[PDB]
């Protein structure tokens, strides 16, 4: 729907100009409504729209085929850039034990996240993990975390509803430091931003254990309240990251964009399922790619774009390799054009001042020499041509054995090619008239031939 | 006057009502205001409450558990909407006027769900039928209904496992549960409850859609309204699917369950 709406909008409003702010109105409105149906926070929607405007002012769109497609490309790039980077991971470098604190609303899946991160850090990172339940409120929450910990093979710290979260996490931290645990996972009760006592509680806990990692667990189906929750939780605690859960649903998941924008904290994890063994890393491009459904439209476009890309790549590379300078390719061309057009008898006539000093019969026969040169060049691979400085003795052996001649002749032609390269380089650096007039006839004295 | 349009639009958008329902409501409010020529804001608020009141007029039907032995209420919905807590509240709520209540644990998947519903059952001092984690849910619920018929239990609440609507196999499992429940009583379940979180966005439309296309939901419970989430999507699902709203949880405590009232919902909405 996005591509269709944008293409339709850019087509119906303006013809082919260079896109201007006046043409992006209905575009921005349709994108706005698209994000509103995506359950994205309205202020985030507006602040994104502003960036879309800033990118719309300078559009290079006119030179392409489909304006809506490249506009979609720009929006996707900006959105991915807004989602942050990849390979985001908790800091297990930390001085052990590493303390990870959980925060979020009720039924956010914080406990299941503790189980997932438990199995993940235990198996993959080879870490010794201790888990503890700070929840004295929710019935059988401690038993749940204990069960999950028993399933993932992670040691569990005993706790009950008769205790207090502070003493619980303090005893857990003490036990973690005493038994030399690598990672301390702290699960806490789901709480509302409108609750003062619970916020003071999680603040006292965060102050008590001083966690190196504070994770914010929010549902993917969360609505406009995600703004309030993200803001309040961000102002209450110095979040080190955000953990999104229930991404496997059909939900739009604009709440991720909301929290990411408002808090400014990166998303390090995406729950892909209910089970403990199911966890996925956060990929900005994957999340920013899909809120939609469609078919058969994007395939042809992606194909054509690929064709244009590979064509422009090959055509630019072909000019780039030939634009490096003078090589054995151009030398080969000049040599075949030589042997075809060879003017030795005529060039002896064309030259006047050089014939008065040098011998008249000193001119070598073009046919034999240039056939030898052509054939010897034909014994060379394309790499030794474009890059002549990689030629060594063994390659000279291959060449000489291939053409059925002596290596000294190969060295001779490499010398002549060196001379030609130097000369043509001097022609490229200076003027052809300054360089043609700079040509000098060397005489070692005023005596002829001495 | 455009500032009023923008303001009202933003107010309706931050309530998670949806753009379609917003378009409809704004349109009808525009026609109504143009017709009645209201020059004051209070009359605009009143007319708005009248329109949305007409939207909630169909869904105001209360739940009646009387007349059936037992009266089976199937609690369904997505993950973490607090179905179990709602059951824990409904236990005492149904215990108050003298109706005997028994609880059934239908979630054998999630950890310590059985133990949780056993805690909620202990708080209400009522028998709870469950077996073990990993057991067949339909069998447990079936045995619960049979026992309820033998024990002459007035009201039986049957829990279910948290399931996403996009998963078809779980839907087929729930359909199996219902089909099994059709054996003892043809009209069972008498009440199908969809528990929706207030923080839920437009996804609730799809949730209610598939759950209605599957289980044939006879009711909807909106919990977690003690936060800043007003759950305005309920207007959309009530518009499309016309499903009644039984109650609203105002908190985690057992006394936090209240009968759904349109006027109170309106009062809490704009505030
Ligand atoms: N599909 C899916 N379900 C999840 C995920 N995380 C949690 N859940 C569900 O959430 C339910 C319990 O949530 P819970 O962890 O007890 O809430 P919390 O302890 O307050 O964070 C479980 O039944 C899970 O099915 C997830 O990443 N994906
Ligand atoms: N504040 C508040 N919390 C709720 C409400 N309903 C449920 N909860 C919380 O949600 C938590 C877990 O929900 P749960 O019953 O396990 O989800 P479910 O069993 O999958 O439906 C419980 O600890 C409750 O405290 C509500 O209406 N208000
Ligand atoms: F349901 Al919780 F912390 F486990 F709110
Ligand atoms: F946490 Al549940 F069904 F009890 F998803
Ligand atoms: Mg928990
Ligand atoms: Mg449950």
């Amino acid at each position: 729907n996005l591509t269709d709406r944008l293409s339709r909008t850019l087509r119906n409003i303006s013809g082919r100009g260079r896109l201007t702010e006046d043409n992006v109105k209905d575009t921005l409105r349709e994108v706005r409504m698209a994000l509103l149906e995506a359950d994205v926070a309205l202020p985030v929607v507006r602040e994104f729209i502003n960036r879309v405007k800033e990118k719309a002012v300078g559009h290079e769109v006119n030179k392409s085929l489909t304006p809506g497609q490249e506009f979609v490309k720009i929006v996707r790039n900006e959105l991915v850039a807004a989602m942050g980077e990849e390979n985001q991971t908790l800091n297990l470098a930390a001085q052990p034990p590493a303390v990870v604190l959980m925060a979020g609303l009720q039924g956010a899946g914080k406990t299941t996240s503790v189980g997932k991160l438990g199995k993940f850090l235990r198996e993959k990172h080879k870490k010794k993990v201790l888990v503890v339940s700070a929840d004295v409120y929710r019935p059988a929450a401690i038993k749940q975390l204990e069960t999950l910990a028993e399933q993932v093979g992670v040691d569990f710290f005993p706790s009950d509803v008769g205790q207090k979260p502070v003493d619980i996490v303090n005893a857990a931290l003490k036990e973690a430091k005493l038994k030399f645990y690598d990672v301390l996972l702290v699960d806490t009760a789901g709480r509302l931003h409108v609750d003062e006592a619970m916020m003071d509680e999680i603040k006292q806990v965060h102050a008590s254990i001083n966690p190196v990692e504070t994770l914010f667990v929010v549902d993917a189906m969360t609505g406009q309240d995600a703004a309030n929750t993200a803001k309040a939780f961000n102002e209450a605690l110095p979040l080190t990251g955000v953990v999104l859960t229930k991404v496997d649903g059909d939900a739009r998941g604009g709440a991720a964009l909301s929290i990411r924008h408002i808090t400014g904290k990166p998303i390090k994890f995406l729950g892909v399922g209910e089970k403990t063994e199911a966890l996925e890393p956060f990929h900005p491009d994957r999340i920013a790619s899909r809120i939609l459904g469609m078919g058969d439209v994007l395939s042809l476009i992606e194909d054509i774009e690929s064709k244009v890309d590979r064509a422009q790549a090959e055509k630019l590379a072909s000019k780039l390799k030939k634009g490096d300078g003078f090589d054995l390719n151009d030398f080969l061309e000049q040599l075949r054009q030589m042997k075809n057009m060879g003017g030795x008898x005529x060039x002896x006539x064309x030259x006047x001042x050089x014939x008065x000093x040098x011998x008249x019969x000193x001119x070598x026969x073009d046919d034999k020499v240039l056939v030898r040169m052509e054939a010897i060049i034909n014994s060379m691979t394309m790499k030794e041509r474009a890059k002549p400085e990689i030629i060594k003795g063994s390659r000279k052996r291959r060449i000489a054995a291939g053409c059925g001649m002596q290596v000294q002749d190969v060295n001779r032609l490499l010398k002549q090619f060196d001379d030609m390269q130097r000369m043509m380089k001097k022609m490229k650096k200076g003027g052809x008239x300054x360089x043609x007039x700079x040509x000098x006839x060397x005489x070692x004295x005023x005596x002829x031939x001495x | 006057d455009d500032d009023l349009f923008e303001e009202l639009e933003e107010q309706l958008l931050i309530a998670d009502v949806g753009v379609e329902t917003t378009r409809k409501i704004i349109t009808n409010l525009t026609e109504g205001a143009s017709r009645k020529q209201l020059r004051d804001a209070e009359a605009l608020y009143g007319l708005l409450k009248e329109e949305m009141g007409e939207i909630l007029a169909k869904v105001d039907e209360p739940l009646n558990v009387e007349g059936k032995a037992p009266f089976v209420i199937l609690m369904v919905g997505v993950n973490g909407v607090g179905k179990t807590t709602t059951i824990g509240k409904l236990a005492r709520q149904f215990e108050q006027q003298g109706k005997s209540v028994m609880l059934a644990a239908g979630d054998t998947f999630r950890a310590a769900a059985v133990e949780q519903l056993q805690v909620w059952g202990q708080r209400n001092n009522i028998p709870v039928i469950a077996q073990h984690t990993g057991a067949d849910s339909a069998s447990v619920i079936f045995d619960a209904i049979q026992a309820a018929k033998a024990r002459n239990i007035d009201v039986l609440i049957a829990d279910t496992a948290g399931r996403l609507q996009n998963k078809s196999h779980l839907m087929e499992e729930l359909k199996k549960i219902v089909r099994v429940m059709k054996k003892l009583d043809v009209e069972a379940p008498h009440e199908v409850m969809l528990t929706i979180d207030a923080s839920t966005g437009q996804n609730a439309v799809s949730q209610a859609k598939l759950f209605h296309e599957a289980v044939g939901l006879t009711g909807i419970t909106l919990t977690k309204l003690d936060g800043t989430a007003k759950g305005g999507v309920i207007f959309s699902v009530a518009d499309q699917f016309g499903i009644p709203i039984r109650y609203i949880g105002v908190g985690e405590r057992i006394e936090d369950l209240r009968p759904f009232k349109a006027d109170d919902f309106i009062e809490a909405l704009f505030a």
